C-alpha cells in the first residue's frame, strides 16, 4: 500500500508487520530499508501497490517519486517513473503523483509506476491542459491572513505583534532579519501554529534547512502539515535538492490554485550552499561570494508571488546577521531589495530577556493598505505615530507590557480607546 | 504522439490502459537494451599486463 | 503575423488559436513557447510571416530581433537576421526593424528575416544615409516638459512639486537620490502618467531593473507606452543586456529625431551588475568597486543629451542611499557630477507619513533659465527665497498643505498673489 501509510508509525509496527510478512530480521536494517523490504514482500503477494510522491526529474528524462516523510530525498522507496509518463502528461517537478507501482525485478533499481491515478489531488486531465507557474501574472497581497490565535497565550502576542507591526497575507514575500540567539525558532513555531489554527484552509508547509536534528523532531511533530527538512547531515547538494523540490511543489500547488506558506530558516545557509555549488567565474565579490552565486537563490526567493487566476505562494525566509564576516551580510543586502516584506528582530533586546524583541521601526510592508481594512489602517498609522518618538527600549517595553495586559488585538484597539 | 483520450470508461479506458502499458513496456525494454549495449561498447577491454 | 499582435493578449487566446491551428497540447508548454509553435504552424500554412523587433548584434555579425513584450531578452521567437542585411543597411543595435520572416528548417534555430520593410517607422533609405548618435552635438534642455496633470489629484501634487522644485525638459539628465522606503515607486508612476497624459507627443519609455515581479506587472499595465523590465529573475548578464538594448533603442530613436524619456529605477543595482561583469584589474577601490567598473555605467548614463538636429534623450535614473555600505554611496558620488539634474527625496520625512517628501533644498537644475519663462522664473526665485530661511519640516508642511489647498501650479502662483 501507501508508503506514508507505513511511515506515519514508528519502526516497531514496521518490524511486526514484516514479521507478519515472514522475512529476514527487519530491525537490523534501517526503518526505511524495512519499508523497502516490506513493500517488496507485499508486491510478492501478487498485488499492485499504490504509491505516491512528488516528482524529481534528472537529465535522463525519467523521474523519481520522492516521499514526504523521507524529507524529499533519495531513498530505496523512491518510485521510478518511466519517461513515457513525461511524454504523455509531462509531469513537472513537484507534481504530487499517486498511482499503481510494481516491484523491481532483479538487476533493476526500485519500484516502477505503471499508471497515474491522481495528479495533485485532481484528475489527470487537468495536468496536461493547465496554465504554468512562471507563466502566471504576479500581484500583491489582496487577502489578509490574520495571525492572532484568540485565547490570549503568552506567545500568542508573538503573532499579535506581527498583526500590529506589519500584516502578512497571501502571495507576500517576507524576510526575517535576526542575529543568532534572538528567538526565531519559537517565533516561527507559534506563527505556524497560529496559521494552522486560525486559517486551516491554507496549506502549511514549514521548511527547515541545516539545523539541529532535535529541532527537526520538535518541528515535525508540533505543527499542522508536512514538515520536510534537511539538517547539516546532508551536504549542499541535498540542501539545494530539497529546496528546489519544495519550491517546485509549491509552484505546482499554486498552479492548481492553492495557497502555500513556506516558512524557511535560514536563507543565509541556503545562500552559502548555493555559493558552494556554483561554477567559478574566475572572480570573487566582496565577502567571498561568486558572481553568479546569487542567480538561483534569487530565483528561489522570487518564486513567491500572488496570482490573478488562483492560489498564492507566501515565503517567510529568515535572514541571519551578526555573523562576523561580510558574505552573509552581503546576502542580506541582496535580499532586502527583492522581497517586498521585511520583518526585523532584535538581539540587543533579547539578551535583556525581553521577548519578543521585534524591530518595530524597520519593520514594514509594501502596499500594506491591501492587507488591512480602512479604519484599522488609520488606527495602525496613529499607533505607529505614537510608537515612533519614544526610544527603542521605551517602545519595546510599552509593546510587551500593554499587549500582555491585553488578550486580543481588537480588544487592544478598544482598550487604547 | 497522442495515446491520450478518455470516454466510455467501462471498456475504452481498460483497453487504452492496456495499450498504454504495452507501449511503456516496449519503450522501456528498448531503452534498456539501448543502455546495455551502450555500456557494453563503452566498457574498455583488457589488453595485456 | 506579428508576434506582439499575439502577445498583447493572454495565454488563453493563444491556446484557442493553437487549437485552431491543430497542434499538440499548447497549455503544457510556455506561452511564449506557444507563440513559437503557433508561428511555426502559421508558416507551415504557406505564407510569409511579418515580424518586428529591435536588433541585438553578437560577435559573429548576425543579429537577433528581440521583441518588446519579451522584455528585450532571449526567446524562441527572436528572429535571426543574416549578416547580409548588416552589410547592406548596417542596422545598429536598437533599430526597430519590421519585415518578412520564414520558418526555421530543421537543424536551424529560429525564424530568419528575409527582407526589411520598415526601419524605425521610416523608409529603409533613411537608415543608410543618416547622422549617428555619438556623432551628434549635445546641448541643454531648451523645451520645457510640464508635469502637472491639471485636474488636481492628490498625487498630482507629486508632479506639481517638481515643476515647483526644479523643472524637467527634453534632453535633460535627471537623478533621483532617495533611501529605501521613501516613495519612489508611486512618484515615477504618476510622473509617467503625467508625461503621457499632458505630453502624449513624446515617447514614454519606462524602465525597471531588479524589482518585484508584482511591481513589473503593476507598471506594465498602468502607464502609456512600452514597459521593458528585468527583475532579479535575471542575472547581471541579462541586466546589462536589457540596459544596453533599451539605451541603443533610445539612441536610434533620437537619431530619427524623436524624444525618449527613460525612467530607470534603480541606477545603483545597474552599477552593481556592471561591477559584477567587469574584468578584475588586480585592485579595488573604496567600498569594493573595481577601477574600470564605472566606465560603462558612465557611458550608459551620459547617453542622454539634447540634440541640435532633432530628438532628445532624457533619463531619470533613481539613486539609492542609506544602504549601510560604502560602494553604493560611491556610485551616487560618481553620479552627482555627471548628471546635470539632481532631485533628492526625503525618508526622514517619509517615515512621518508626510508625502511627498522631496528635498527642496538640494534639488536644482543647471541652466534652468531655459526650462521656464521669464516672470515664472522670477516668481520661482522669490518662492525659493521664501522657502529657504524656514526649517526642513516647516518648508515641507508648508509645501504639502498649501499645494493640496491649491489645484494647479499657475493657480498656486495666482493664490500666493
Ligand atoms: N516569546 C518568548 N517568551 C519567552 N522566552 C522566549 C521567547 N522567545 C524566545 N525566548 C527565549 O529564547 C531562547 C531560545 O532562543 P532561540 O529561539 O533558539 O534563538 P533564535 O532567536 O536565534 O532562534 C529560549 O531559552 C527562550 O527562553
Ligand atoms: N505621494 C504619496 N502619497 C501617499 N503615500 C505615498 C506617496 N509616495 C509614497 N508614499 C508611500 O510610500 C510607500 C511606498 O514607498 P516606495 O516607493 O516603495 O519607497 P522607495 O522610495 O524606497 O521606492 C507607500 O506605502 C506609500 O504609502
Ligand atoms: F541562534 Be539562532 F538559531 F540563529
Ligand atoms: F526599496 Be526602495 F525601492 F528603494
Ligand atoms: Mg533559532
Ligand atoms: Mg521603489
Amino acid at each position: 500500500m501507501n508508503l506514508t501509510e507505513l511511515k506515519n508509525t514508528p519502526v516497531s509496527e514496521l518490524i511486526t508487520l514484516g514479521e507478519n510478512m515472514g522475512l529476514e530480521n527487519l530491525a537490523r536494517m534501517r526503518k526505511q530499508d524495512i519499508i523497502f523490504a516490506i513493500l517488496k514482500q507485499h508486491a510478492k503477494s501478487g498485488e499492485d501497490i499504490f504509491g505516491d510522491g512528488v516528482l524529481e526529474i534528472l537529465q535522463d528524462g525519467f523521474g523519481f517519486l520522492r516521499s514526504a516523510d523521507s524529507s524529499y530525498l533519495a531513498g530505496p522507496d523512491d518510485i521510478y517513473v518511466s519517461p513515457s509518463q513525461i511524454r504523455r502528461f509531462n509531469l513537472r517537478t513537484g507534481d504530487t503523483i499517486s498511482g499503481k507501482i510494481r516491484p523491481p525485478k532483479e538487476g533493476e533499481r526500485y519500484f516502477a509506476l505503471l499508471k497515474v491515478n491522481e495528479v495533485n489531488f485532481d484528475k489527470p486531465e487537468n495536468a496536461r491542459n493547465k496554465i504554468l507557474f512562471e507563466n502566471l501574472t504576479p500581484l500583491h497581497a489582496n487577502s489578509r491572513l490574520r495571525m492572532e490565535r484568540g485565547n490570549g497565550s503568552t506567545e500568542d502576542l508573538t503573532a499579535r505583534v506581527l498583526d500590529l507591526a506589519s500584516p502578512i497575507g497571501r502571495g507576500q514575500r517576507g524576510l526575517i532579519v535576526a542575529p543568532p540567539k534572538a528567538g526565531k525558532t519559537m517565533l516561527l513555531q507559534n506563527i505556524a501554529q497560529s496559521i494552522a489554527y486560525n486559517h486551516p484552509d491554507c496549506v502549511l508547509m514549514v521548511l527547515l534547512i541545516d539545523e539541529r536534528p532535535e529541532e527537526v523532531t520538535e518541528m515535525q511533530r508540533l505543527v499542522k502539515g508536512e514538515v520536510v527538512a534537511s539538517t547539516f547531515d546532508e551536504p549542499a547538494s541535498r540542501h539545494v535538492q530539497v529546496a528546489e523540490m519544495v519550491i517546485e511543489k509549491a509552484k505546482r500547488l499554486v498552479e492548481h490554485k492553492k495557497d502555500v506558506i513556506i516558512l524557511l530558516d535560514s536563507i543565509t545557509r541556503l545562500a552559502r550552499a548555493y555559493n558552494t555549488v556554483v561554477p567559478a567565474s574566475g572572480k570573487v565579490l566582496t565577502g567571498g561570494v561568486d558572481a553568479n552565486a546569487l542567480h538561483r537563490p534569487k530565483r528561489f526567493f522570487g518564486a513567491a508571488r500572488n496570482v490573478e487566476e488562483g492560489g498564492s505562494l507566501t515565503i517567510i525566509a529568515t535572514a541571519l546577521i551578526d555573523t562576523g564576516s561580510k558574505m552573509d551580510e552581503v546576502i542580506y543586502e541582496e535580499f532586502k531589495g527583492t522581497g517586498n516584506m521585511e520583518l526585523h528582530l532584535s538581539r540587543k533586546i533579547a539578551e535583556k530577556r525581553v521577548f519578543p524583541a521585534i524591530d518595530y521601526n524597520r519593520s514594514g510592508t509594501r502596499k500594506e493598505e491591501l492587507l488591512t481594512t480602512q479604519e484599522e489602517l488609520q488606527k495602525m498609522w496613529i499607533l505607529r505615530k505614537i510608537i515612533h518618538p519614544m526610544g527603542e527600549i521605551d517602545a519595546m517595553e510599552f509593546l510587551i507590557n500593554k499587549l500582555a495586559m491585553t488578550k486580543t488585538n481588537d480588544d487592544f484597539f478598544e482598550m487604547m480607546k | 504522439r497522442w495515446l491520450e483520450l478518455g470516454l466510455t470508461d467501462e471498456e475504452k479506458q481498460n483497453q487504452l490502459e492496456q495499450l498504454a502499458e504495452q507501449y511503456d513496456e516496449l519503450k522501456h525494454e528498448f531503452e534498456k537494451k539501448l543502455e546495455a549495449k551502450r555500456r557494453k561498447i563503452t566498457q574498455g577491454d583488457d589488453l595485456a599486463p
